[PDB]
């Protein structure tokens, strides 16, 4: 949808360029632990899952539809990932690209 | 041939063929994946109670511990592994403080051997005791 958007230009200005719109991960590509990679190394505090592959093995059913449990749990471990370690350097994220224009995230 | 072993014992034309056709087209209605899951939750054997058993060398092996108070403590375990296996933070089906009063149900342990005495000592070195008590040396 971005490159579509991308190859507008009614009146000679283009609509909505790529140069100020904000990607959902680049919030999360700046941080020195990488968000997605921080949040591969959740298996080792579970007890027994102890691996990647094994973890997204037992969170699903072999339907895709995951059980609640298990979601459960993993989130209990995933919030303070996400409360902590994520929303400091968001509030420094946004204010610099507020600050540096007025754009869309 | 030479197959191996669990444990160490002892030593320390044309062919059109219009029949079939494999592809697709049936789901499965209770589910495949899911129905056999349960069922090798369902097959594993029941884990051994080898407490209050002798070993090799005679000496009973498990934990020094009262064996009514091993019998509570074992309920205690098996409800928080029910909860584990329901995933609560409490077992809903629970296994110790029932309604029934069972003060005096007793599972093996090791406190007690087969003669029927304790062991704080165990029997090897009762053994070796009672035959070291007499022994005779060279005169000098």
């Amino acid at each position: 949808i971005m490159r579509v958007l991308d190859s507008i230009s009614v009146l000679g200005v283009k609509i909505m360029p790529r140069a100020h719109v904000v990607d959902s991960d680049e919030v999360g590509e700046q941080m020195e632990p990488t968000f997605e990679h921080a949040v591969m190394e959740i298996y080792k505090g579970i007890a027994g899952v102890d691996s990647l592959d094994d973890l997204t093995k037992w969170v699903l059913n072999s339907d895709l539809v995951p059980h609640d449990d298990r979601l459960g749990q993993l989130f209990q471990a995933f919030l303070p990932l996400a409360k902590d370690l994520l929303a400091p350097m968001a509030r420094q994220f946004y204010d610099n690209s507020m600050s540096e224009g007025r754009l869309l995230t | 041939k030479r197959i191996p072993r669990k444990t160490k014992g002892k030593s320390s034309p044309a062919t059109a063929e219009p029949g079939t056709s494999n592809c697709e087209h049936y789901k499965a209605r209770p589910g495949i994946a899911s129905v056999q899951k349960a069922t090798e939750s369902a097959e594993l054997p029941m884990k051994n109670n080898d407490e209050g058993t002798p070993d090799k060398r005679g000496n009973t092996k498990g934990a020094l511990v009262n064996e009514h108070v091993e019998a509570r403590d074992e309920a205690d375990d098996a409800t928080k592994k029910q909860a584990k296996d329901t995933e609560k933070a409490k077992a809903q089906v629970t296994y110790s403080d029932t309604g029934i009063n069972n003060a005096n149900e007793l599972s093996r342990s090791g406190n007690v051997d087969n003669e029927g005495g304790s062991n704080q000592k165990p029997m090897s070195t009762r053994i070796a005791e009672a035959t070291s008590a007499i022994v005779s040396k060279h005169p000098a």
